[PDB]
């Protein structure tokens, strides 16, 4: 109840670090989701899939 | 379908028929400011991707 | 008017009946790129004001 057992949480290794995920966009050719913003920004581009 | 489709949203324009909606975690302006005191398996996320707001 | 007012751009959503598009000069990333060489009483502007592009 005081321990570092209290603050921090023991668990599996995973060699990966964390699966993170990446962000498809095909911008010129297809209707920009939601309530996404069309831009040219390259980094901000509208996204039609995620995938890890 | 017809006149049952339209998927609106402020002024962003009209989108027609299934778009898709996302519910992430690693959002960096969401951690900081609402699920700071949570964790990943009880959350909130901003379903609004939308740059200004 | 009624289906005649329709104002469209890409994607952004319907807006209807008079709006405003804006000629200025001032415009940073205009100028770098577009009228380098000319001065202001005639010179290129971007009317599209979306920050994305």
């Amino acid at each position: 109840q005081t321990g570092i057992r209290s603050w921090t949480l023991l668990c599996t290794p995973d060699v990966t670090c964390g699966s993170e995920q990446v962000y498809w966009s095909l911008p010129d050719m297809m209707q920009d989701p939601v309530t996404f913003r069309s831009t040219s920004q390259i980094s901000n581009f509208p996204v039609v899939g995620a995938e890890l | 379908t017809g006149g049952r489709n339209s998927i609106r949203y402020s002024e962003l324009a009209p989108l027609f028929d299934t778009t898709r909606v996302y519910l992430v975690d690693n959002k960096s302006t969401d951690v900081a400011s609402l699920n700071y005191q949570n964790d990943h398996s009880n959350f909130l996320t901003t379903v609004i991707q939308n740059n200004d707001y």
